[PDB]
């Protein structure tokens, strides 16, 4: 299906944003 | 905004800051914001309007990201360029708006048929293009333009165009310009929140029609998000003044 | 400003900051971000009933957690971010008394300050840039370089000089409230306790010389200049 | 009585009012139950502190440029060498990046002009010590191995140490009063088509590629005590000047290329899981 | 109207009644009744007119329940969602109206041929729709819009719209909103009395028709009934913001 | 949209010899358990002392993160014969429902203890009308039409009303 | 203080209090105890720091746990007693805002309202005198009988006329503040959280009449009319 639906479990928060914890996503 | 001016500390002596070229050439200055906002983008360019439907949506956003066009994603019925335009460029810098928008929208025809256009204010959804709401299979029964939403209409024998204002009917103090991700799925409510309603068109039958969008008088922008990762790759598409 | 000549204690020119029952030094300058406006007049029309505030609180400095600057950093890197008030309610200093009113009210307009204080060595060098975006929920990913933060409410630190930092931050949000906690019969169409964002990002990497340290470290301190509550509820635990 | 009225005008008739322009009059019908009601902004306004213009935005330091600086680059060598023009970053290269707030507006425009400023800060400590000449050169440029057809020219000599930035305004001196934009005013590519000379020889417009350089070079080697770092890295701001302007609105040079996904229809294209 | 405030006899403390929303957003204020129902209502969506009849009627009365359609009943050439137009929803709540209605007719063409709207004062009876007056066969030698009555014409070519007001031209104090039975069989002279005369509409050759109605500036509403008893469904048909 | 305090009137529909107390709380955001009667006490409160007096104002408060709120029923909905529903049908739906959280509630708090003599069980009417503050913005389809007694005219006299 | 005639809704002379967000009604007379005052001066020098107050979270009413009176009550029964502030923060009404306060601050000054409302009807009769006891700590068991109860600030509960009762209560304690809490880290040298006792007695018992109720409740509700806190510290659960 479409991959920008939702976010690998891994990066991100029960939001389905990414987590203040994911430093990363930069 | 933080001009960054209180990290530069510096107070050594400098070369002239000279006398500005602003309105030496003409007096048609092109630098404030809402002016530029205020002149028209073209959002669909000869798209087919069906009667077997409700109408054609429109959903009420400026021009920015949301609608920009990347080589090798799927074909939509936007124009490709409104992501380079420069009111979507300034658009991509602000992350709130507040007021009306003015679509300009040309019916391609001449005949005596009425087109509506219909305003949906905010209901939570964010949609384009022709749809059938609630998935019915006859609308002329049950017209969206006749069923109390303020209505407007377009007849191309007398002029095939039309400018309508659309208010800012939302429940929140700012519309959300634009999104990370605009195909994420996430909170619904937060979700529908970078629109402030639609616009819908209805024809009598099949017929084309072409749509621009512009920032109305009475509309500002906020929350300056400074500027986003770019590219250009416009040196390679011209010659040089030296062959 | 000015420093003046050694004696018992060294050189004795410190200023501080007291806000009710928390005192803040600072050995050499400050540098401070604009003080800015929030949204008001719709406090009075989305709340039919009174707000409240609870300085004594809330206004008090808190120390965050800790954050580590490595050698390794390279600039646009992310040292710590923070989704306010969110991660000041249920992640970092979590027994604050700060985050009291939060466990009984479901709405509020918050206007913050944030120090920032750093101590590397003379030897050492760098610079860190923290930045605020506002009402940043599904736009963290984006106009998140240092760039982005350059133009937006932000402050620098010179990791060898130790000039401390003070980011003034507003209330601007596409509401008239943010709301305070999520709760198993609260609505999951909403994601609640977040107005702003707060990046703390490498904007050169930090150098030390022979045999000196790899890293050094960087403390953040919050306190709500104005944190105003609106509708009260039975008193839940946070996040 | 029922009198002729015999009043008349000749008309032109026009399709719409103000299509073009960003200000003026517009003949937009509201979509209100009043005509001449307007959107309220007594309580919810722009915050005074917000860009209001372009030059606002272009007044913004951003970080344009890094380089190092160690106490091996002997005296005159170039440590810093770039055309300064505000239209395009490169001549023979696509750029991809985090452009500055003055050349992301800067794009938006077919001409600018007025003094460019540029503010150099060395991350450094107490300990490292040099000295460096900034200079500004026009029309005709120097040789990366003499010094001094730089030092011909307008200059600004830093002597580093217990201060750590410079700033420095490049004048605007060129042969036109404004200068036009090194980028394309209309570019319909959007599939990176492979180019030719055909391509080129149809394009909007021709480069006019500027000559104008800002150097940076060693006066005095740096020599940094041996307990800190022998190499310091020196960023490089920019921003216009305060009699920066911009004129010629235009397709946009620069346009997203971090997480850039159009919007779908919600939730009608399959939002329901 | 009695608002029940009189039955409210407890005067012990209460919370506060806060600050008005109205006029937060926009100065675009839509309570008042006669602003409601100065905005147009489509009656008939592209209906056909035939020059083998005197014309195409149309009752003079304001939209209501008198309209309304209901799900298994003959179909009417009535467009189905005139029920549920606010300006109806008001109306099912005053049985009385006095005043001039105004008609927004679109001929579907272009043509130069004229078509006329005649105004009929209160006779007596009720009609809409295509109708052949005394059932004669033919109608272009004994048009009604040349007898003597108010007439109008449209030129299409020109402008396929119009809009006309028909005065309130009746024997009547007022006019009578609606009944509890449309097709009820009663005393005559009273059920004439929901209408005021009619419109009616002539062209030369077949041609299309759609026709919008609203209240003139001269006009009001009384009698004010209370709520009916009402029915709503709408829950069923859309996602809640929780998926 | 809709805005503004609503107000509430609870009439008991007793008699002098009905006495009890009850408590009205209006609840924000998050709400209550049927069983837990102190998250109810500790919302907006109003305790009525019920005995010669046999009716109470509530006013409920507007505290929500926006000015105004969004209706939860339509702007538009062509479905006019109850046409069955499917996904498909409220994905393309004119909008989506935000649904409210906020709650009014009444509980006991004590006992009512009506003398042998009356009835040992009454009912209480709950009116309700919009506040003195009340707003009301953004004209849409009607959320509810006429269920009794609906007949669209015919022409009089033409269609057979000639018997 | 004067009835009317009955209309549409029985006799509206209803009367009524508004404290905070939280009102309450009373369909009869009300009687209130004397306002008295508490210790003054000591607060300032028992506390080199400020002391707070947060009125809006403590001066609003919070009903407490029912109380139920049955025919086979005797005279001087207890039928409720709390220990202030004790029970208000760890057996009854345990999720009220009134309590988050004491979650942080480990002294306080307290001084509160507690007003009762009853419900018995026109063919039973019955009385019950409130009262209260200052700094009772081991001495609740002696002066506790009706008499003493008679003696002391009270207030008296006819449950046929269902008059409303206010009791008044100042801080009057040995020492210049109680301490809120007990902890793990605390003293066990000091019994804290209790500066007073409050006790609901049967003065002479319920009865009714041939088939009527065997019963009939009564319900507290406090406030706190002045609440005063000092030493701030990390939030901790109550009790
Ligand atoms: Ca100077
Ligand atoms: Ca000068
Ligand atoms: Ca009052
Ligand atoms: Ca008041």
């Amino acid at each position: 299906d479409n991959p920008h639906r939702f976010l690998p479990a891994n990066v991100s928060n029960r939001w389905n944003e990414y987590s203040s914890a994911y430093l990363p996503r930069v | 905004m933080d001009t960054g001016a209180k990290e530069d500390e510096d107070e050594t002596a400098n070369f002239s800051d000279g006398v500005t070229a602003m309105g030496f050439q003409s007096l048609d200055t092109q630098v404030s914001i809402k002016d530029i906002l205020r002149r028209p983008v073209l959002l669909f360019n000869h798209v087919e309007l069906d009667p077997d439907y409700t109408g054609f949506f429109i959903p009420i956003m400026p021009p920015s990201r949301m609608m920009q066009y990347k080589s090798g994603d799927k074909e939509t019925s936007f124009q490709r360029l409104i992501g380079r335009t420069p009111q979507a460029a300034i658009m991509n810098l602000f992350r709130f708006w507040r007021g009306s928008l003015r679509y300009t929208i040309i019916i391609h025809s001449t005949d005596g048929h009425p087109i509506y256009v219909t305003h949906v204010p905010h209901t939570g959804n964010r949609v384009y293009g022709l749809m059938k709401v609630n998935n019915l299979h006859e609308y002329t029964k049950v017209p969206i333009f006749g069923c109390g939403l303020t209505t407007e209409m377009i007849i191309p024998s007398v002029n095939p165009s039309i400018c309508v204002e659309v208010p800012f009917d939302t429940e929140n103090n700012w519309a959300v310009t634009f999104d990370e991700d605009a195909q994420r799925n996430y909170s619904w409510r937060d979700k529908g929140d970078t629109v402030t309603g639609h616009l819908v068109v209805t024809p009598v039958v099949s017929v084309y029609m072409s749509v621009w969008v512009e920032a109305g008088d009475d509309f500002e922008v906020s929350n300056f998000y400074g500027p986003p990762s770019v590219k250009t790759n416009d040196w390679n598409y011209a010659f040089s003044d030296e062959h | 400003e000015v420093p003046s000549k050694e004696s018992i204690q060294g050189d004795a020119t410190q200023q501080s900051s007291k806000e009710e029952n928390t005192i803040i030094t600072r050995d050499q300058q400050q540098t401070v971000s604009e003080n800015i406006p929030s949204t008001v007049g719709d406090l009075v029309i989305a709340s039919s009933e009174p707000t409240q505030q609870f300085r004594s609180l809330t206004n008090r400095w808190m120390p965050i957690n800790s954050i580590r600057v490595t050698v390794n950093g390279k600039r646009n890197d992310l040292l710590a971010q923070y989704y306010i008030p969110e991660d000041f309610l249920s992640t970092h200093a979590k027994c604050a008394p700060n985050t009291i009113p939060f466990e009984t009210y479901v709405y509020g307009k918050y206007e913050l300050e944030m120090k920032f204080v750093a101590n590397g060595n003379k030897f050492q060098c760098g610079k860190v840039i923290i930045s605020v975006k506002f009402d940043s929920y599904q736009a963290d990913n984006i106009n998140t370089g240092f760039q982005a933060a350059l133009s937006r409410p932000h402050i620098m630190l010179d990791l060898s000089t130790n000039n401390e930092g003070v980011l003034k931050i507003p209330f601007r949000y596409h509401r008239a409230f943010v709301r305070n906690q999520t709760h198993k019969t609260a609505t999951a169409g909403v994601r609640p306790g977040k107005f702003a964002s707060i990046y703390v990002q490498v904007l050169s990497p930090l150098q030390t010389g022979e045999g000196g340290a790899n890293d050094m470290f960087i403390r953040p301190f919050y306190r709500y200049t104005r944190a105003e509550f609106a509708g009260m509820s039975y008193k839940v635990p946070l996040t | 009585d029922k009198p002729k009225d015999v009043s008349s005008i000749t008309i032109i008739p026009k399709p719409r009012l103000g299509f073009p322009h960003g200000k003026g009059k517009s003949d937009a019908v509201a979509m209100r139950v009043n005509p001449v009601a307007l959107t309220s902004f007594q309580d919810v306004s722009a915050y005074p502190d917000e860009p209001r213009t372009t030059l606002d935005i272009a007044r913004i330091w951003g970080l344009r440029s890094t380089f190092n600086w160690g106490s091996g680059d002997e005296h005159g060598k170039e440590l810093f060498n770039t055309v300064l023009d505000p239209g395009l970053r490169f001549y023979d290269q696509d750029y991809e990046g985090q452009i500055t707030p003055m050349e992301y507006v800067t794009g938006l425009y077919n001409f600018w002009s007025g003094p460019i400023e540029l503010r150099f800060d060395f991350v450094s400590n107490a300990f490292h010590t040099g000295t460096v000449i900034i200079s500004a050169e026009y029309n005709r440029s120097s040789t990366n191995t003499d010094e001094c057809q730089s030092h011909s020219t307008y200059t600004k000599t830093f002597h580093l140490g217990e201060q750590k930035s410079v700033h420095f305004t490049v004048p605007y001196i060129y042969d036109t009063v404004v200068r036009r934009n090194t980028a394309s005013a209309y570019l319909p590519v959007t599939d990176y088509d492979k180019v030719d000379n055909v391509s080129r020889a149809q394009a909007m417009g021709i480069r006019a590629e500027s000559k104008m350089r800002v150097k940076v070079r060693v006066v005095n080697v740096l020599r940094p005590v041996a307990s800190t770092t022998s190499t310091i890295e020196v960023l490089v701001y920019m921003r216009g000047g305060k009699n920066y302007a911009l004129h010629g609105l235009k397709q946009s040079t620069y346009w997203p290329s971090n997480s850039v996904v159009p919007i779908d229809s919600f939730p009608p294209d399959g939002y329901d899981p």
